[PDB]
């Protein structure tokens, strides 16, 4: 039984640079031009995705 | 690596503060990160598949939003 | 158009994490991870809405998980 406004508040809002922002890794290598799903390619995932039990 | 861990006690109470939760439980934290873990995983599922149907390993905000409007959730700017 | 809820870094490493059971060799764009953001973030503090009034109807202050459940089980998430 935890209690959420009063003294400590401050704390929870602090701001930690190293933290508040994304890494390189995981994140795409470099600015090429990504291929954009047409109606197709939306419908046969749609089908096999609602075809997944 | 566990990185559900990473959704921390302050994360979870800065949550529920903009939730408008005055006090909270103890076993809140458990379940509040096995809720997230849930609607990641079923909206990264879709997502990920958007993305192998349109022959690339790059998922884009629109593979997202693809992904999200099929688990019933509508995310303004797209 | 800055907000401090989950932190940044430990979200995209969930997110990451989520993805390498489906997929392997997948890229994010910053982007895709920021559009997961701002979906998890709107989802947890809309539900930490819904299990608040399930706590004031059992007229209590302080959230339990049977109220993040019922919240939840509403919806038609279970």
């Amino acid at each position: 039984g935890e209690e959420l406004i009063g003294d400590g508040m401050e704390r929870d809002y602090r701001a930690i640079p190293e933290l508040d922002a994304y890494e390189a890794e995981g994140l795409a290598l470099d600015d090429e031009d990504v291929e954009e799903l047409t109606a197709s390619q939306r419908e046969a995932a749609e089908r096999a995705m609602r075809q997944r039990d | 690596r566990d990185n559900i861990q990473g959704i921390t006690k302050p994360a979870i109470r800065r949550l529920a503060r903009r939730g408008g939760v005055k006090r909270i439980s103890g076993l809140i934290y458990e379940e509040t990160r096995g809720v997230l873990k849930v609607f990641l995983e079923n909206v990264i599922r879709d997502a990920v598949t958007y993305t192998e149907h349109a022959k690339r390993k790059t998922v884009t905000a629109m593979d997202v939003v693809y992904a999200l409007k099929r688990q019933g959730r509508t995310l303004y700017g797209f | 158009s800055t907000e401090l809820l989950i932190r940044k870094l430990p979200f995209q490493r969930l997110v990451r994490e989520i993805a390498q059971d489906f997929k392997t060799d997948l890229r994010f764009q910053s982007s895709a991870v920021m559009a997961l953001q701002e979906a998890s973030e709107a989802y947890l503090v809309g539900l930490f809405e819904d299990t608040n009034l399930c706590a004031i109807h059992a007229k209590r202050v302080t959230i339990m998980p049977k109220d993040i459940q019922l919240a939840r089980r509403i919806r038609g998430e279970r």
